[PDB]
RNA sequence: CGAUGUCGGCUCAUCACAUCCUGGGGCUGAAGUAGGUCCCAAGGGUAUGGCUGUUCGCCAUUUAAAGUGGUACGCGAGCUGGGUUUAGAACGUCGUGAGACAGUUCGGUCCCUAUCUGCCGUGGGCGCUGGAGAACUGAGGGGGGCUGCUCCUAGUACGAGAGGACCGGAGUGGACGCAUCACUGGUGUUCGGGUUGUCAUGCCAAUGGCACUGCCCGGUAGCUAAAUGCGGAAGAGAUAAGUGCUGAAAGCAUCUAAGCACGAAACUUGCCCCGAGAUGAGUUCUCCCUGACCCUUUAAGGGUCCUGAAGGAACGUUGAAGACGACGACGUUGAUAGGCCGGGUGUGUAAGCGCAGCGAUGCGUUGAGCUAACCGGUACUAAUGAACCGUGAGGCUUAACCU
RNA sequence: AAUUCCUUGUCGGGUAAGUUCCGACCUGCACGAAUGGCGUAAUGAUGGCCAGGCUGUCUCCACCCGAGACUCAGUGAAAU
RNA sequence: ACACAGGUGGUCAGGUAGAGAAUACCAAGGCGCUUGAGAGAACUCGGGUGAAGGAACUAGGCAAAAUGGUGCCGUAACUUC
RNA sequence: AGGACCGAACCGACUAAUGUUGAAAAAUUAGCGGAUGACUUGUGGCUGGGGGUGAAAGGCCAAUCAAACCGGGAGAUAGCU
């Protein structure tokens, strides 16, 4: 099937009865209103383009204004889609609550993980740091050697060195979905999906079942 | 979290007052040892009438750590001191009569359970 | 957020009673053994409470047999049963980790009497 | 860590190219002094926004 | 790495920018108007702040804590004559940063702070 | 010195 | 030889296969478990210590296994400097001696701010044929690919008995990697308190400065690991070694010549990430501009006046975004940041006053006072009307339709 | 053995494991008696080894505080 | 060579604590060291703290951590007493 | 009493880190050794180049030492670059 689009709020435990405490991250999951499907006459797939949330009257710049008011959605934060496996079909306009997960067991969460930034090759590539006493001048956390010597006489690609660690998009697979609340539109999965409190969150069922 | 060379307390009384932890059995690279855990030892301080002596290579299993176990709920135990209880190399079976101090519940199964019902607190 | 805090009102217990750090306290918690469940009372002393909501706990140090055990509580899980606040202590520390390098006649704390 | 033959001119002038300043797009007119500043910046006359602040 | 951390180190350590506040806290509450840099102008926003609420409610507990963190009578007397009755409607907000060119001996972004009266 | 080839 | 810094260790690797482990097979003097030997296979993995400067080795204890080699015996403009290889000194030996020793022993300056290539990140310009805002397909590229133990079948098959499985399943670990702070903790020189010496606030009281934050005790938010979730796969295609089916050449036989089916962690996908500068510059949806005239070599021309559109940029408030750029939110039609209010949390019963006592001090007011980055609210302060850039329907040729 | 090549001699102690250390034996390649032989209390910024305490030395790094690195304005080198 | 973190002889020397000309805070007296303003990346320098372990590091406990004052009690082998 | 002990000034220079186109052509920082003596220091003398002086390293003799520095034989000589 396809997925949902949800905001993180935050992270709590679900403390069952028999003593179990499951630690979830909460998911507030809006409705997603589907604004354009693309078929196979136009585009040579099928898909499905969803938003959530609302933005501000005048935030909403006139090319994403009249590509939203075209099909009876009003304006929200975002364009996503999915990409609807062989049989299903999504009127254009219509929300998507959030009882697809209350059919099925796991889900796989896709965000933008919290930026690091400028990161060593420590904190990146897990790097053993040098030995931090017995003579050791200037070089403690440095990378050490990054190349041979003549013969290649050149870095190979792919090395691994400093650099822009986080702010990338990554998905974490296979999460227990907890409990899906319609009533006040909360998915709750256990696990830690990624991203700081605030950024979205792409929720699928997991395909690796 | 018992490492190699750590020194251990020791629970029974086959007659050792104080071991060292030589290895972390079970898997290679393996950094520490639970509660629920074999490690080898070696024997530092014993007591002049025990069963072993100074300098022999055995097998223990932790019964109490200082990093302690977290239950499922999340609580913690941490005891003060680690402590192991001594096994034989090949058997695997206690080789005290009786243990001193407490132990845990997440030790519980067959040999260790055979190791718990001489334990005064589970 | 109002979400969080909501979830945490409805996980939490309306019944848990008033203690400070100094309070010798037994809890009962549940064990299992297979089918059948068992109650197992922990008396020590309440040395740490972590205030948090619903993730709040305390830290009950007890002197066993020949050693000292010190066990963690969630405050709001289900595994406790009863705390029974049996003796009240005096400290004027939020915090009693000196009783942890503290041992005998020591580790002792007067009464409270509020 | 020293350079193994000089650089010409060309290669100097291409890394001095991002080196260009850039200058203000414009600057405002007060409501009442009509004297010219920059955005969010107090006049040198002290005025802002319509009203003086500073003698 | 700094997220979702607040104060400015503004090169200095803890004991001069806390004795630093506490001059330049002394210098807007005595003159209503100085001019600084503008980051110093928006900790120092941080700070003046603060004191004016406690200027509120009048009380020798409050004069102590206002000795505190001043370490002057001249200035906890204006505080508890003056801004204490003129703030007492005003919740929140008594100072008000103009930004003022630029510093002329090194190009340094120049501001001024004032008490929302003049 | 320890850096010539002796 | 107008200098190519060398053994060992550390950090970081990378390739070959003559494979250590895992994977698939043939033969066995292969009953089973376990071996032996040989073929295919490089995807991933491949110890920790004692001794020694050591590599190597011996040993101890593991492991699924502790592979063999190349890379200036990889790696000193990356670190060390134990050995070796300067000058001191000594031993043994050789020499009459100065001195010498692949003979020991003690000690003994390791320089460099990266221009170019390379690599890791990150932008500015222009292009993509009118301009702009988004969402994508996906050429291609990268990441990941390890494995033990226990239980079930089943104590069956096999075997005299000791012992003891193939195939298939389920759980729980080790090492590795990703993510995040809900828990357990670390930190928390921006919060609270104790306390020593001294100086000051006139003094008592109460505070503050300095002494590494003076020394300490707890600790919010962030960040983090030791904490907590997750993941390696199942599946498909074409195969290697091997195994066959029919089957002649060679009336038989024969896996191959015609033909067909099996067959591994290797190969291509499936999983995750970048990705139209993919100049072959793609696709879809939406928005925006519908004016007059001059000149000359009347050309995809140059010029004048008027209008500046969508949108962008600048400026400001700023961000769990960040070296700077960039990215994200907001700019009053407003919760972007500070303040304020309430709560939460942390610390531990503030100051003053009253009482007790000779006083230190205790108790009451009182779980008080003070609370950083948290949470929910609030326009009190600062986010100024604007000005800036971007235009005015967008070439030629051919084809298929419609007036 | 500051001497010993063979060699990590061989035996004992310390260690789970000890080419170094300690005590021995002599097979002294190639000790040896004022270029002194062998012991020696005290001493030593002396060489070697072991134990307790203590620790970021390390497993395995994490956070914080300052000074540079980074950005802006002024000045403004160098080897090559 | 510098308005250079180096060198250079004699005299005076207060308070509080302290054995002290040590050291801490101050007086008289003199200075803030002749580029500043932001930001709060890697990494380097000087530090602070650290769960569990405690030399497993390494050529080597190198460096850090720890010990640290006064009074009394007590104190081994060996010794040139 | 002491070429006695602990430890400032003072004299030295054991270790580590930083510095390595330094703040400095030998230093800084934290620790370190001696610190009533074979001590240390001011001022002035004396010893001079195959010479001095040397608690001896071929050390020091003006940032120069297995024979200083300056000027002269001298445009030494160079089968070598």
């Amino acid at each position: 099937m396809i997925g949902l689009v949800g905001k993180k709020v935050g992270m709590t435990r679900i403390f069952t009865e028999d003593g179990v405490s499951i630690p979830v991250t909460v998911i507030e999951v809006e409705a997603n209103r589907v604004t354009q499907v693309k078929d196979l006459a136009n585009d040579g797939y099928r898909a499905i383009q969803v938003t959530t949330g609302a933005k501000k009257a005048n935030r909403v710049t006139k090319p994403e204004a009249g590509h939203f008011a075209k099909a009876g959605v009003e304006a929200g934060r975002g364009l996503w889609e999915f990409r609807l496996a062989e049989g299903e079909e999504f009127t254009v306009g219509q929300s998507i609550s959030v009882e697809l997960f209350a059919d099925v067991k796991k889900v796989d969460v896709t965000g933008t993980s919290k930026g690091k930034g400028f990161a060593g090759t420590v904190k990146r590539w897990n790097f053993r740091t040098q030995d931090a006493t017995h003579g050791n001048s200037l070089s403690h956390r440095v990378p050490g050697s990054i190349g041979q010597n003549q013969t290649p006489g050149k870095v190979f690609k792919g090395k691994k060195m400093a650099g822009q660690m986080g702010n990338e998009r990554v998905t974490v697979q296979s999460l227990d979905v907890v409990r899906v609340d319609a009533e006040r539109n909360l998915l709750l999965v256990k696990g830690a999906v990624p991203g700081a409190t605030g950024s979205d969150l792409i929720v699928k069922p997991a395909v690796k079942a | 979290m018992i490492q190699e060379q750590t020194m251990l307390n020791v629970a029974d009384n086959s007659g050792a007052r104080r071991v060292m932890c030589i290895k972390v059995l079970g898997g290679s690279h393996r950094r520490y040892a639970g509660v629920g855990d074999i490690i080898k030892i070696t024997i530092k301080e014993a007591i002049p009438r025990g069963k072993v002596k100074k300098g022999d290579v055995l097998k223990a299993v932790v019964v109490r750590t200082k990093k302690g176990v977290r239950r499922p709920d999340g609580s913690v135990i941490r005891f003060d001191g680690n402590a192991c209880v001594l096994l034989n190399n090949n058997s695997e079976q206690p080789i005290g009569t009786r243990i001193f101090g407490p132990v845990t519940r997440e030790l519980r199964s067959e040999k260790f359970m055979k190791i718990i019902s001489l334990a005064p607190e589970v | 957020s109002n979400i969080i805090k909501q979830l945490e009102q409805e996980q939490m217990k309306q019944d848990v009673p008033s203690f400070r750090p100094g309070d010798t306290v037994e809890v009962k918690v549940w064990v299992v053994e297979g089918s059948k469940k068992r109650l197992q009372a922990f008396e020590g002393v309440v040395i740490a409470i972590r205030n948090r909501g619903l993730h709040s706990a305390f830290t009950v140090r007890k002197i066993s047999n020949g050693e000292g055990v010190e066990r963690v509580f969630q405050t709001h899980s289900p595994v406790v049963d009863s705390i029974s606040v049996k003796r009240r202590g005096a400290v004027r520390k939020a915090k009693l980790y000196y009783l942890r390098e503290r041992t005998g006649k020591a580790a002792r704390i007067k009464e409270r009497l509020n | 860590a020293v350079q193994q033959n000089k650089p010409t001119r060309s290669k100097r002038g291409m890394r001095r190219s991002h080196d260009a300043l850039t200058a203000v797009t414009s600057l405002s007119v007060d409501k009442t002094s009509g004297e010219k500043h920059l955005r969010h910046h107090i006049t040198a006359d002290g005025y802002y926004r319509g009203r003086k602040v500073i003698a | 790495m700094r997220h979702r951390k607040s104060g400015r180190q503004l090169n200095r350590n803890s004991s001069h920018r806390q004795a630093m506040f506490r001059n330049m806290a002394g210098s807007l509450v005595r003159h209503e108007i100085i001019k600084t840099t503008l980051p110093k102008a928006k900790e120092l926003r941080r700070v003046v702040e603060p004191l004016i609420t406690l200027a509120k409610t009048d009380s020798v507990a409050n004069r102590r804590l206002a000795f505190a963190r001043t370490r002057d009578n001249e200035i906890v007397a204006k505080l508890f004559n003056e801004l204490g009755p003129r703030f007492a409607s005003r919740a929140g907000g008594y100072t008000r940063i103009l930004k003022c060119g630029f510093r002329a001996g090194d190009n340094a972004p120049m501001a001024y702070i004032e008490l929302v009266d003049r | 010195t320890h850096s010539m080839r002796l």
